[PDB]
């Protein structure tokens, strides 16, 4: 049981490591998307004017 | 030790599931951004005309 517990803890640490990049990429994509949306809004308003 | 086994097992499985859900939420926004960018380019051309 002790050896199985150690290896399971190592696997859990690896999965917890992977989830961080998996989230922070989505963070960056949202940060890009909001700027793109703002640019679209102001361009449309300029054309209407 | 067996109690610690089942605790860490359910912890690891929940972490894997939430990572998969984060990956799907990543997957949608790419094509969302692509179509928004295409609309931005079209609006810019209209403004230039």
């Amino acid at each position: 049981d002790e050896e199985k517990m150690e290896l399971q803890e190592i696997q859990l640490k690896e999965a917890k490591h992977i989830a961080e990049e998996a989230d922070r990429k989505y963070e960056e994509v949202a940060r890009k998307l909001v700027i793109i949306e703002g640019d679209l809004e102001r361009t449309e308003e300029r054309a209407e004017l | 030790d067996e109690e610690k086994m089942e605790i860490q097992e359910i912890q690891l499985k929940e972490a894997k599931h939430i990572a998969e859900d984060a990956d799907r939420k990543y997957e949608e926004v790419a094509r969302k951004l692509v179509i928004i960018e295409s609309d931005l380019e079209r609006a810019e051309e209209r403004a230039e005309l």
